[PDB]
């Protein structure tokens, strides 16, 4: 929608989207700040979040 | 970069990602043009209706020397605002939708 | 062929105009701060009672 | 910055377990088609979202 109101912390990522540069925009808008990704254990969540981090690193290095 | 584009008489397209302060960059360009080039024109700025107030506040915040004219309201109010707006130095930056 | 137009006041001084607008900056900031403070100190969004 | 971890529901994610267990979905995934795989992944994500969206609690009323 725009530059969300500043002064907000504890960004709760309810679900990871596996989409290109989603949390990067939130981090840029926010930037003390804190991050809380709701990682549901006992599932592929770990491997798919590793994939998402690799995608974000590639998009940042591009 | 914008100042170089202006000096060499070319038009610009700023494609910086959202949130990087393109508004602030354009305001600083206007500040340079006003201070070093002596050009404070009538500088038209066409923005979405949702960000007219945001642009006005950013201008009032960063560059307080620009005469800002927000072109909004009913037809009668627009006519009242246009009355005498052709005179020189009546306004420096106009903000419309 | 009786009437004719007229025009005058061709004056615009670069540096003096820059000074004039740098001064008008004072009025602009005064208006902004006054509006902001007056709104914040008067509106304080709320309602009133009925007149029956 | 740091992250957080969450725990799956003891009772309700038995639905997730049973949806992943049945050989029907296993074969539909092994097929390799794009629609089947993406649809199953969407269903799993939805079950990972308080599955009331995947299986809402029905209101009971006498017959």
């Amino acid at each position: 929608v725009g530059v969300n109101l500043t002064g907000a912390d504890t960004v709760v990522f309810y679900d990871s989207d596996w989409n290109p540069t989603m949390d990067a925009q939130a981090q840029d808008r926010c930037h003390d700040v804190h991050i809380y990704r709701l990682i549901s254990e006992r599932t592929v969540e770990e491997n798919i979040l590793k994939k998402a981090n690799q995608k974000r690193m590639l998009g940042d290095m591009a | 970069w914008l100042v170089t584009m202006y000096e060499k008489k070319l038009n610009g397209i700023l494609a910086d990602e959202m949130g990087l302060g393109k508004t602030i960059q354009t305001i600083s360009l206007l500040a340079h043009l006003a201070c070093e080039k002596g050009n404070w024109g009538p500088h038209l700025i066409i923005v979405p209706t949702s960000v007219m107030l945001n642009w006005e506040m950013e201008l009032k915040r960063w560059c307080p020397s620009f005469k800002i004219l927000t072109y909004y309201g009913a037809q009668k109010e627009r006519k009242l605002k246009r009355q005498g707006w052709t005179k020189p130095n009546a306004f420096h930056v106009c903000i419309t939708s | 062929r009786r009437k004719g137009p007229h025009c005058e006041r061709p004056l615009t001084q670069e540096e003096l105009l820059r000074e004039a607008k740098i001064t008008e900056e004072l009025n602009l900031r005064s208006l902004e701060t006054y509006e902001r403070l007056e709104a914040d100190k008067k509106k304080q969004v709320h309602k009133k009672r009925k007149c029956p | 910055e740091h992250v957080i971890r969450c725990r799956l529901s003891k009772r309700q994610r038995c639905l997730y377990d049973d949806f992943m267990a049945q050989t029907t979905t296993k074969e539909t995934l092994a097929t390799g088609h794009f629609m089947s795989v993406i649809n199953i992944l969407m269903q799993l994500r939805k079950v990972c979202n308080h599955p009331n969206l995947f299986d809402p609690r029905p209101v009971t009323s006498p017959f």
